[PDB]
């Protein structure tokens, strides 16, 4: 009973000789696992904020810092 | 005794034009999934039976952003066919966190493919495991 | 059976001369792909055939913008050696958005890499996920 094989940063299993697979992550997506599925950025105006650090593929998911957009300032999810 | 299945959203939020295949959700977790009655198609997001019975199907969706409606809808699907819908007024162009619950019982049959499916294209979707689950009970025999 | 991939631009407007080393487009999405038959290099924007085949490999480029050349031009290159090359020539200095696209057969052996060579001028790409893509089909294997 082996592991299933271990996927890298920015990269998502791909499950169908049984072609399994990594695949890489789609433009506004990233992933931090090695059997995590690939998932969309942090929201701006999910949690009312700004982007103090843009997204990336790998290990970098969207870190927000403060809302101000209408004048926003709590500190988890902040709102009017 | 009776076979349960609870879903839920594994983590992030989604936008149903582009992360979504015909607005049905797919990105579950199968926490408490009884493998005798359920087999969930991951890529597809169908939770299929394995016997032919009477369920007790229940769903929430979490929608928080919508464009171009002023109600966000969807669809309970029996096999690309509709059983139960569940429909809420939201403020369009803003945020608006809600959750959208809807329940109910059917008789089914071997094999059936139940889905969640969004009846809009611009919706934000927080696939929270707190806000966004799926689930289906086996009560008993078919009458 | 046959084995495919699809890339798509992230949305972004490249300057060939100021966003790209040598011309290469790198920014690719995958949408669709087997990586069993294909990897991706991402700083490089190289596509990976990782088995011997006879591929149909397909390009489009969006170029919206020229600069003193009127001559906007890519090269679908296999370990830097040109195979297609698409040519279009646009009005200089004006906002000209068109889709340039070019695809073909060819015979590749395991481990060569494919990649999308703008010609170096200060043309402007907007790499739309609908307008400028990449792709291949990996039809069957290369006899003898």
């Amino acid at each position: 009973c082996q592991e299933c094989p271990p996927c890298g940063p920015g990269e998502e299993p791909y499950l169908s000789d049984e072609d399994y697979g990594c695949v890489p992550c789609p433009a506004e997506k990233f992933s931090k696992g090695g059997y995590q599925i690939c998932r969309r950025h942090k929201d701006c105006e999910g949690f009312f904020r700004a982007t103090v650090l843009t997204p990336g593929d790998m290990e970098n998911d969207a870190e927000c810092g403060p809302c101000l957009p209408p004048r926003n300032i709590y500190g988890m999810v902040c709102y009017s | 005794q009776p076979a349960v299945v609870h879903l839920q959203g594994q983590g992030s939020a989604i936008q149903v034009k582009n992360d979504l295949s015909g607005g049905v959700l797919n990105d579950w977790s199968r926490i408490t999934m009884n493998p005798k009655v359920f087999k969930l198609h991951p890529r597809s997001g169908e939770l299929e039976v394995l016997v032919d019975g009477t369920y007790f199907i229940y769903s929430q969706v979490e929608v928080y952003y919508i464009n171009f409606t002023d109600f966000a809808s969807y669809e309970v699907v029996v096999d690309e066919k509709p059983f139960l819908q569940c429909t809420r007024s939201i403020e369009t162009g803003k945020t608006n966190y809600n959750t959208c619950y809807t329940a109910g019982v059917c008789l089914l049959k071997a094999r059936q493919k139940i889905a969640v499916k969004m009846v809009h294209a611009d919706i934000s979707i927080n696939m929270s495991k707190h806000t966004t689950f799926f689930g289906a009970i086996r009560l008993g025999e078919a009458p």
